[PDB]
RNA sequence: GCUAAACCUAGCCCCAAACCCACUCCACCUUACUACCAGACAACCUUAGCCAAACCAUUUACCCAAAUAAAGUAUAGGCGAUA
RNA sequence: GCUACCUAAGAACAGCUAAAAGAGCAAGAUUUAUAGGUAGAGGCGACAAACCUA
RNA sequence: CUCCGCAUAAGCCUGCGUCAGAUUAAAAUGAACUGACAAUUAACAGCCCAAUAUCUACAAUCAACCAACAAGUCAUUAUUACCCUCACUGUCAACCCAACACAGGCAUGCUCAUAAGGAAAGGUUAAAAAAAGUAAAAGGAACUCGGCACCUGUUUACCAAAAACAUCACCUCUAGCAUCACCAGUAUUAGAGGCAGUUCAGCUGU
């Protein structure tokens, strides 16, 4: 049993009365689980290259909160700053520079970026930027536990990248080493506005349903059918 | 082969041993002829429980309470608060004389008292 | 644990020889 | 009271009284089926059935018809890491039968419904854990192990 | 009634039960003897209820709700005994000047050790007591050598402990040289 | 009460917790940790005080002390001197990555002056009234001891008495009239218990 | 002062290096090796 | 025909033969207790 | 087996600590101090081994003579036994 | 590649200096750790054999108040061993 | 607490010839539970110089 | 299959009840191992009794008849004193002392063949040798160290013989006496010694 309920159900069935623990100390979180207000990427945005006023107003309300904690903040500079953070973070993957990567990405992003490539070799390069990145959305969380206020900024990036992933044995499993390809990404950046040392770090990516299917993998795959016990009969 | 370390109790030994040894309960009587047990009412402890109706004190105290310094009671402090005032008044009036210590509550002996301080003859 | 340094140092040099033979440097 | 000398009684002496009894008892759920008028207690070793009847009637105003006791042996089988026996303490069990046709049933002191009403007292850590687990997706078989982070 | 052994039916199932602070000795010292006598049974019924809940929690294999309540109640009853004992102790000193409530005497035992012998109550005088006289409150010369061996055993243990403390101090200075003083 | 074995290794988890039991089982016998002895009077670090880290991954940063483990001369500074670990991980689930602080020794941490946020040294001194306060070695200023939530978890301002909590008026009220009588004698008089039988003398030996 | 040999390993290897090409336990067990090595020398 | 079954446990015999009161009954028995006390025996007697 | 796989903590001896720096001072207290004190008076140690040397038998005899009355019972018993053992050993019995 | 290997502390030893110990409550000489009945029992008296004499038969050692020296001297002793 | 002997107070023993009660076939110089006593220069022994917890 | 079984005593002390286990038996259900929880409730049994004096010749055996000898577990009164009551403890188990193939040991009541309690075979094959059992032509111990069929008591051995010891009787020896053995005895006593079936016929794997 993995779930906690099953563990505590097994614990009550074992008479292992585990008392809870109260302490002044608590786990200190530098980021959040997910996006504060998901930004649905308008369908057809890639094709191109009163509601708008209401949505823009929310960004204007949020940007004020960010300015309060840090007065010397310009939303105009962020797209260039975000582009640099995005490129540096991915470059860390090429050489497994995890300690540097931790400064550039949050603890929510870090597992997603590095877990799958632990025993793989990643070669990634930022060839070009097709159109300038612009801040599509700006949100800010309400007061949370420990007086932690977070600010999330979503940046739309349309760029030309190159990715080649090799397996544990040096054999190419995905992508092409040098062929540049066009990628449209919406990248949310988060910062702990309360923390006196918080900085803007990559948080998560937004994947719209209309997004085109990604590059096919080289190797063939077998999806196994139902493994049935002798009594059970297969049903189409 | 016998277990030396284990606690010796009335569960162990033959019938004679098991009957004689008890678990520390105080006797409330005696045995007469025919192993008849006579229970003495006075030996049985009488529980003195007060009337709790209209009683304001509760098991806990509110946390909004002024903390105070701990001053354990002493014989001197009890004398200054219970016996000193009466002697002080009599001394000013000249009525006080050593021979009459009992007037202020002094007990020359504990004999003849229901509750004797020493040797203590009463239960908690 | 036996007190002394010379034997431990000599054995360290011994282990380094094997570390070289096991993986001969380029 | 326990761990206190009892004043010796002589024929014709005063009644023995205990003003602040240090006897503490536990009402317990019977391990087996009992009659409706029977209540089971765990009491100290020194407490006699006569004490328990006076204790319940005097302090709790519970009319007691009959009281029976027994001494439960506590297992001495367990051995610690030093192979030294660990003694589960012996305790005394009392069975009290209520007078005047009164009956007792041990209450449910841990109601499953009331224990888990799903009251809202959001924990910052707990929400983050559950939330991220929902975001967690099984690896797509068709991707065949390829990292899903890269937009390319 | 029997329901006094259980908590307020509302509390049953609640994860926690908020409770106040335990009585302090100074707070109880202000109260009268009659109030302390009534408070004892107020605390006693609370203690029995908590002891009952604690056992049922084990029977149900669940954690006891707000276990610190039992610690507080035991603290208050312990404080109440101390406050009442101090009043009796002080009163005994004034009226009799006796340090202890129970008479006793310093005695030597059959093993040569010096022990404080607490007296028991008897209906007959000690010289007529068959069982009491069998006890030997003296030691014979053969005990003298064992007393010396016991004393030397004590000295060896004391010497080792003092030597160890000095050694630990030298280890401390070795790791933290600034502590030379 | 807990009967901690000698040379018990104090760690981040409190003694008696689930983690402590698995880490320090009764049979475990590890080399003792040599801790510099600091008297309770000489201890100048408390939970809630702003402190500057002098060594480690992020030296020169300032944060509040969230926990003090005296047995190890340890101060835990929230969000600083951290590494990363997974919490809630299972075989099926990778788990959630969080930042976890590592303990810092008292020497590795320095107090910061209130007027100017800079590392400073303090010496315990007495105020004119008589209170004991910490004064900085350079440009002496009183460093008010931080205000931290009580370990019991009770906030006096939000406290509301319960059905079993005695009121302030009732607890403070003084009913004790000192007199030369025991609780037994007073209670019998109050309850009108009549005992006319004399207590027969017994022998004590 | 308590003295214990700390370099016995090297003393044994002096014998064993001459017994590597021997057959069986003579090539590794010192007490067997030494006797065969002495005969070889 | 039986072997190694010399021990026929009897609590009355065990207490009477090796009991505390028996040891104290004579000076030699008292010294037995003293030796075990010196050695630190957990059980001085049966 | 039997040989440590790592180097022991490096040995750092302070040759100029106060004890070493002043070693030997006053060993000529008599020759240079009008013989008011003899160098053997500087010797610290057991009362029975100050300015005196001997083999184990002689040491045991000397210790029993000087502090035998103050010794612990078991220690004195061992010392008496040792002397008897050494007396036979050193006299070729 | 397994089995394993490796470790530095826990403490301990010898001295010095100082003459140590111990009544929370309760229980404990009866079958110890057992609340509560006419007691009566009372301690004192060469250590021995034996290391050695190559056996053994008298014979040798374990204490009595200052390191050293007088001195292994006076002296004792199958005048042998040895003391 | 084995064993030898002893002390106290117990217990057991079908049928068959059956006068006689007796290791007749299958009620005794029998067997046996409990507690106690005798101790190594010794004890105990229907005496094997045996046994006295190997 | 039953060899027992149930109960008590003694011993033992939670040692196959529930839940859980990643531990365990050949056995990843069982579990006697581990963790938690529960449990045996007095009427049975144990635990007894005021003093002082005084009383107590007549066995048991169906106790009657007929008998005995080794001569026997079973009893009061007087006067004084005494108005009180149901406490305390044992109560579980597949269990003890052993031996480590039950090798064995183990008091009493009841059941006398069970209404209670149990399972000799992990699977296969069906060599030798080995163990036990059964059957066996003709013969019937042949060939083999040796088959089978002055009283009493213990002993090694066992069908047993033999010797030893004990012992009835017998004999000598010492002792004229009481308040711890001999003995609450008294020379008709006490103690210590000595005691001098074959053959044949018949049957058997010998
Ligand atoms: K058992
Ligand atoms: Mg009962
Ligand atoms: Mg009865
Ligand atoms: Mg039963
Ligand atoms: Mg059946
Ligand atoms: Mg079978
Ligand atoms: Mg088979
Ligand atoms: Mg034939
Ligand atoms: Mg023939
Ligand atoms: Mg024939």
């Amino acid at each position: 049993f993995k779930t906690e309920k099953e563990f505590m159900q097994h614990a009550r069935k074992a008479g292992l009365v585990i008392p809870p623990e109260k302490s002044d100390r608590s786990i200190h979180l530098a980021c959040t689980a997910g996006i504060f207000d998901a930004y649905v990427p308008p369908e057809g945005d890639a094709r191109i290259s009163t509601e708008r006023m209401k949505k823009t107003m929310a960004s204007q309300v949020s940007i004020r909160r960010i300015k309060d904690y840090d007065a010397n903040f310009k939303i105009k500079d962020f797209p260039e700053k975000a582009k640099d953070i995005f490129i540096e973070a991915h470059l860390c993957l090429n050489n497994s520079d995890h300690d540097r990567l931790h400064t550039l990405v949050t603890e929510h992003c870090f597992p997603d970026m590095t877990w799958d490539i632990k025993y793989k070799t990643v070669r990634w390069s930022f060839v070009e930027s097709l159109e300038p990145s612009h801040v599509v959305q700006v949100r800010c969380s309400s007061m949370m536990n420990q007086g932690n206020v977070y600010g999330q900024i979503t940046v739309r990036m349309h760029t030309r990248q190159t990715l080649a992933i090799y397996d544990r044995f040096g054999r190419l499993m995905y992508g092409q080493e040098d062929v540049p390809k066009d990628v449209l990404e919406y990248v949310v950046f988060e910062k702990q506005l309360t923390n006196p040392y918080g900085s803007w770090r990559m948080h998560t990516k937004i994947v719209p349903p209309w997004a085109p299917p990604k590059q096919p993998i080289l190797k063939t795959v077998m999806i196994p059918g139902p493994q049935l016990k002798p009594e059970e009969e297969y049903e189409e | 082969g016998a277990d030396r370390m284990s606690k010796w109790t009335s569960k162990r030994g033959p019938r004679s041993f098991r009957g004689r040894k008890g678990r520390g309960a105080k006797g409330i009587g005696f045995l007469t002829s025919g192993w008849r047990f006579v229970q003495i009412k006075e030996m049985v402890p009488e529980f003195v429980v007060p009337d709790l109706t209209g009683f304001k004190l509760k098991p806990y105290v509110s946390y909004l309470a002024p903390e105070s310094e701990e001053t354990p009671l002493t014989a001197a402090q009890l004398f200054s608060e219970a016996v000193a005032p009466a002697i002080e008044k009599d001394f000013k009036d000249g009525t006080f004389d050593p021979d009459n210590l009992e007037k202020y509550g002094f007990e020359p002996t504990q004999e003849g008292k229901l509750f004797q301080l020493y040797p203590r003859n009463f239960l908690r | 644990v036996k007190k002394g340094f010379r034997a431990a140092f000599r054995f360290q040099k011994e282990l380094e020889r094997q570390r070289l033979l096991r993986c001969p440097p380029p | 009271a326990r761990n206190v000398v009892y004043p010796l009684y002589r024929l014709g002496g005063p009644q023995l009284r205990v003003f602040r009894t240090n006897f503490f008892i536990q009402l317990v759920r019977p391990g087996v089926a009992q009659p409706e008028d029977t209540v089971q207690f765990r009491i100290p070793m020194e407490m006699t059935r006569v004490d328990l009847r006076n204790y319940l009637e005097g302090i709790y105003n519970v009319p007691v018809a009959a009281v029976r006791t027994r001494v439960q042996h506590g297992s001495n089988k367990r051995r610690d890491h030093r192979n030294v026996r660990i003694k589960k303490p012996d305790y005394k069990v009392a069975y009290v039968q209520l007078a005047h046709g009164q009956t007792f049933t041990f209450p449910d002191l841990f109601p499953e419904k009331d224990e888990s009403p799903e009251g809202s007292a959001a924990d910052d850590l707990y929400s983050m854990l559950e939330e991220e687990r929902q975001q967690r997706q099984s690896s797509d078989p068709r991707r065949g192990g390829v990292p899903s982070w890269f937009g390319l | 009634g029997l329901e006094e052994f259980f908590d307020d039916p509302k509390n049953w199932g609640q994860e926690k039960v908020k409770s106040g602070a335990a009585w302090t000795c100074q707070q109880l010292r202000n109260k009268s003897n009659e109030d302390l006598h009534k408070l004892w049974y107020v605390l006693l019924k609370e203690r029995n209820m908590l002891l009952t809940l604690e056992q049922e929690a084990k029977r149900q294999r669940l954690p006891m709700p707000s276990p610190e309540r039992l610690d507080k109640v035991v603290d208050s009853m312990d404080a109440l005994d101390k406050v009442v004992q101090e009043r009796e102790d002080a009163l005994r000193l004034l009226q009799t000047g006796q340090e202890r409530a129970r008479p006793g005497a310093w005695r030597r035992d059959i093993f040569g050790r010096i022990i404080w012998h607490k007296f028991k109550q008897w209906v007959i005088p000690w010289h007529l007591n068959k069982r009491y006289n069998r006890k030997r409150f003296f030691a014979l010369p053969y005990v003298d050598h064992f007393l010396r061996l016991e004393r030397e055993k004590r000295a060896r243990i004391k010497a080792r402990k003092e030597n160890l403390e000095r050694k630990k101090a030298k280890i401390l200075l070795k790791k933290f040289p600034h502590l030379a003083e | 009460k807990v009967t901690l074995p000698p040379h018990y290794r104090y760690g981040m988890s409190p003694p008696g917790s689930v983690a402590d039991k698995r880490k320090n089982p009764p049979w475990i016998r590890r080399r003792p940790v040599v801790v510099e002895p600091i008297s309770d009077e000489d201890w100048y670090l408390f939970c809630g005080d702003t402190v500057e880290i002098l060594e480690g991954k992020d030296a020169g940063k300032q944060g509040k002390v969230v926990q003090v483990i005296r047995q190890r001369n340890w101060v835990v500074v929230g969000g600083l001197n951290t590494h990363y670990r997974y919490i809630g991980k299972t075989m099926d689930y990778r788990g959630t990555m969080i930042p976890s602080e590592a303990p810092l020794l008292h020497r590795q941490v320095k107090l910061v002056d209130p007027m100017d946020r800079k590392p400073t040294e303090i010496e315990w001194r007495f105020t004119e009234a008589g209170e004991r306060v910490r004064v900085s070695t350079r440009s002496g200023r009183i460093i008010p001891k931080p205000e931290f939530p009580r370990a019991d978890g009770i906030v006096p301002e939000t406290w509301i008495d319960g059905p079993k909590d005695t009121s302030v008026e009732d607890a403070l009220e003084r009913t004790y009239v000192p007199c030369l009588k025991t609780l037994q004698e007073e209670v019998m008089e109050a309850m009108g218990i009549k005992e006319t039988r004399k207590y027969k003398k017994v022998y004590w030996y | 002062l308590r003295n214990r040999v700390t370099d016995r390993y090297f003393r044994i290897q002096e014998v064993l290096k001459h017994a590597r090409h021997f057959r069986g336990r003579k090539n590794r067990c010192y007490r067997l090796a030494v006797r065969t090595v002495i005969r070889a020398f | 025909k039986a072997r190694g079954n010399e021990y026929q446990p009897s609590n009355i015999k065990r207490k009477n033969k090796h009991g505390w009161v028996r040891r104290l009954s004579t000076p030699a028995g008292v010294q037995v207790i003293l030796r075990r006390m010196l050695k630190g025996r957990k059980s001085l007697s049966h | 087996i039997g040989i440590r796989l790592t180097l022991p903590p490096p040995k750092v001896v302070d040759r100029w600590n106060e004890k070493r720096a002043m070693f030997g001072v006053y060993d000529n207290i008599g020759i240079l101090g009008n013989f008011e004190k003899h160098p053997k008076e500087l010797i610290r140690g057991p009362i029975w081994l100050r300015g005196w040397k001997g083999n184990e038998l002689q040491r045991c005899i000397r210790k029993r003579k000087m502090v035998g009355s103050r010794m612990f019972a078991d220690d004195l018993h061992n010392l008496n036994k040792r002397i008897r053992y050494l007396y036979k050993h050193f006299n070729r019995h």
